[PDB]
């Protein structure tokens, strides 16, 4: 759905690192380099962004219930 | 089938097999921690198998306290070869195979499904036939 | 007193067939004087031992050795009876079997003493004249100390 | 029958990380300090959430869950504030809670990211760790989200939202000298970052007389508490728990005698 | 041959009796012909039982199901009463019969 | 529906005593301490500290069931040394140790910043 804050295993803040991760992937960095640049060292944190799927963008395509 | 349905299974059986070997030596604090989980313990810490240079209890020595009352049982470990009974070391068991329990104490040998499992003449079967249902229930719970 | 067996043994073997236990090795030892064959399992990391090591082995019913029962309990505050602490390596166990060579009419001339030290075993073969002090289901202390 | 005297060396100290070594102490002492780092350290986190309007595609309790996990700067007033259970007032008061208000409506066509910066607190001392921005929900044009929240004082035992630390690294005896773990093949195990032995050999020789000491630490804060104040509050909380145990034990001893 | 060697209770040796049985009971066993007659009757009954078993159990299958484990209970009696195999016993065989 | 509230590991409602002292009749000079709403954080500490006392013959802790929040600590001491006194001494020892550790850690922190 949406990027979850507080990586499950340890609790490190990963809810603020999704947009920066996407930007790093979009411009130059590979996934590993982007994760290293974001400071996600423990693989529990790296799998948190790496495996994330942002369904929030897909859910925003539909018109809202109230205009 | 005049066998027990209930036996030591899964984690407890593997940990018993690893726990009973000769190499298992337990320091003072570990022995104190383990003994409090013994429901039938009389509160008297046994003398360690090794006294010097440092006190070190053995897995069999602690497991002997779990054995209720005075149970006599003889089993064989899964890895026990058939050469030992024929040649020498029949009662020495260089691989520490076979099982001998005398006077409710695990004298020697490594336990497995052949001893604590569901089989005729198993150690738990002997405990039930000798002591009773309540004492065997306590034996099960203490082992676990 | 309270002594059962006193001798100095020679380590002739360590791993005759193979190694089955990481922390425990088996000492195949031969004795001076009484010519007493010995097999013994000894913790290795705690008490290292190599081939051809002079070690004095003592079998005692009690550690105090003044002639009183030890009631088989572990208390660290048991210093006041002046425990026999001249040995580096001390074990505690019971005799579980005593074999012999007697056949009906004739008496046993050689005995084998089997002791389980809470899982570690020792076999002690030799003439019955000095080995008669062992009794089945009797508490035993093993005392060990290397020699130069 | 008395305390050994521990010493502390601190190797690395940043705004996010603290690396220190505790020497000359029991294994259980170090382990319980590590456990208190996670569990018993008080911290301020959102616990009471009320949503007025929520047109987002995420359901109400989803947004409340995301809000509760947002860290809040608790470096100073977490000690001054009191647990709501122990507080005299009913519901919530400023002496027992901090009020948060969020009011976001997406009017432009471009999707608007509702972040932690949108949280508005009554007190300037607690900020949702924004001196990037923790994302709460994304709003499409026409969607709206208005809610009121109160932040309480709690610790890790209650809920993980009150965990003040990221992964707390604990390590003792990096060179395996006590043999607390036995490597079937020592040569294939990577050496620890605190290893004191040369590359040629694998492990230190066995030490029969040794006991666990010189416990290596690495406490990584979530930003809600400064990582040194995490250790200070952990020590203070454990001491307070032990002192309360002392008081109760003394009272029981006098009552029974 | 092995059956007789294991179950006959040969009292003629007079030396093995002194080692296994107490010195007092050896003279009673040897002197009294009633003891010897009753022991021979016991052995004859056991031989008849052996023949009955061989009729009942062809294929020589000695593994049988019985209520109480006599060997384990004998061993329990040994351990409870601190029986020393190295010493002669005071148990009179006629009392056993 | 059967999930216990969050405040069952530390909070004491009405009725429970924080620590309960029961003597052990099996052996002389042994006591059983039942600590309500506590976990291994305190039990392991107490067990480790008690073993330092040369007058403590037995010391340990256990959690009878993880779903419940209770600790049973069994202490046995030598004659003429009550186990309750041993527990009190261990707790005071821990107070002193923790205070000294905090003091030194604060000194180290202050030295690390601008030092
Ligand atoms: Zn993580
Ligand atoms: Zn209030």
């Amino acid at each position: 759905m949406i990027i979850p804050v507080r990586c499950f295993t340890c609790g490190k803040i990963v809810g603020n690192k999704w947009e920066a991760y996407l930007g790093l992937l979009q411009a130059e960095y590979t996934e590993g380099d982007a994760l290293d640049a974001l400071g996600l060292k423990r693989y529990c944190c790296r799998r948190m962004l790496l495996a994330h799927v942002d369904l929030i963008e897909k859910l925003l395509n539909y018109a809202p219930l109230e205009k | 089938s005049n066998r027990p349905v209930m036996g030591i299974v899964q984690d407890t059986l593997t940990a018993v097999r690893k726990f009973t070997k000769r190499d298992v030596f337990l320091e003072r604090g570990e022995v104190m921690n383990l003994l409090m989980f013994l429901s039938t313990w009389d509160g008297k810490v046994p003398q360690p198998a090794i006294l010097k240079p440092r006190p070190l209890w053995t897995g069999k020595q602690i497991f002997s306290l779990i054995i209720p009352g005075h149970i006599n049982c003889i089993r064989t470990h899964s890895t026990h070869p058939d050469d030992e009974d024929s040649g020498p070391y029949k009662h020495i068991s260089p691989g520490d195979t076979k099982v001998v329990v005398e006077n409710g104490e695990l004298i020697m040998g490594i336990l497995c499904k052949k001893s604590l499992g569901t089989s005729a003449g198993s150690l738990v079967h002997i405990s039930y036939l000798e002591m009773g249902h309540d004492i065997t229930r306590l034996f099960y719970s203490n082992i676990q | 007193a309270g002594i059962l067996f006193e001798d100095i043994f020679d380590v002739k073997d360590i791993d005759p067939e193979g190694k089955k236990f990481d922390r425990v090795s088996r000492l195949h030892c031969e004795s001076e004087s009484f010519k007493m064959d010995l097999i013994l399992d000894v913790n290795i990391q705690i008490y290292p031992v190599d081939l051809g090591d002079k070690f004095r082995l003592v079998i005692a019913s009690t550690l105090y050795e003044d002639g009183t029962l030890d009631d088989g309990e572990y208390n660290p505050t048991d210093d006041r009876p002046s425990r026999a602490d001249q040995f580096e390596y001390v074990m505690y166990g019971k005799v579980y079997r005593i074999e012999g060579d007697e056949t009906s009419t004739e008496a046993a001339t050689r005995l084998s003493a089997y002791v389980s030290y809470g899982g570690l075993l020792m076999r002690l073969q030799g003439d019955a004249n000095n080995l008669h002090g062992f009794e089945v289901d009797s508490r035993v202390y093993l005392l060990m100390k290397k020699l130069a | 029958p008395y305390a050994n005297q521990p010493t502390v060396r601190i190797t690395e100290l940043t705004d996010e990380n603290v690396k220190f070594i505790i020497e000359n102490t029991d294994l259980a002492v170090a382990n319980s300090i590590r456990r208190v780092f996670i569990a018993e350290v008080p911290i301020i986190a959102i616990d009471w959430v009320q949503i007025d309007a929520n047109s987002s595609v995420l359901h109400d309790e989803f947004i409340a869950h995301r809000l509760g996990l947002i860290p809040l700067i608790s470096d100073d007033i977490v000690d001054k504030l009191q647990y709501s259970r122990d507080c005299t007032c009913e519901e919530f008061c400023p002496e027992c809670s901090v009020e948060f208000t969020l009011d976001v409506r997406c009017n432009e066509d471009q999707t608007r990211h509702v972040t932690s910066r949108d949280l508005i607190s009554n007190s300037p001392r607690v900020i949702p760790v924004t001196s990037d921005d923790i994302l709460i929900v994304k709003l499409r044009k026409g969607q709206e989200l208005r809610l009121r929240a109160y932040a309480k004082k709690g610790f890790g035992k209650e809920h993980a939202k009150w965990n003040p630390t990221a992964g707390v690294a604990f390590e003792y005896d990096p060179d395996n000298a006590l043999r607390h773990t036995v490597y079937p093949k020592p040569e294939e195990w990577p050496k620890s970052e605190y290893s004191e032995l040369d590359e040629d050999e694998s492990q230190a020789p066995y030490d029969p007389n040794g006991k666990p000491e010189r416990f290596y630490y690495n406490v990584e804060s979530c930003g809600s508490l400064r990582p040194e104040t995490i250790v200070l509050s952990a020590l203070s909380g454990l001491k307070k728990k032990l002192s309360d145990l002392q008081t109760q034990l003394s009272h029981e001893i006098q009552s029974d005698v | 041959k092995a059956f007789e060697k294991k179950f006959r209770f040969d009292y003629t040796n007079e030396r093995a009796l002194r080692r296994t049985l107490q010195e007092d009971l050896v003279k009673d066993v040897l002197s009294n012909a009633h003891i010897q007659n009753e022991l021979e009757r016991e052995f004859e009954r056991m031989r008849e039982d052996r023949e009955v078993l061989r009729v009942i159990f062809p294929t020589g299958d000695s593994k049988v199901v019985l209520p109480c484990n006599l060997l384990r209970m004998i061993w329990n009696a040994q351990k409870i009463f601190h029986i020393n195999p190295r010493l002669p016993s005071d148990l009179h065989p006629i009392k056993v019969v | 529906m059967n999930a216990p509230p969050a405040f069952e590991s530390f909070l004491l409602f009405e009725g429970e005593k924080k620590i309960t002292i029961n003597k052990d009749t099996k052996v002389p000079n042994a006591c059983l301490f039942t600590i309500n709403k506590e976990d291994h954080t305190l039990g392991n500490i107490i067990k480790s500290q008690l073993l330092k006392d040369p007058q403590v013959l037995f010391a340990g802790y256990k959690v009878p069931h993880p779903l419940e929040h209770k600790i049973i600590i069994r202490v046995q001491t030598t004659p003429d040394y009550s186990p309750q006194e041993a527990f009190t001494n261990a707790i005071t020892d821990l107070i002193s140790e923790l205070s000294l550790l905090e003091e030194r850690f604060r000194v180290a922190i202050k030295d690390k910043q601008e030092g």
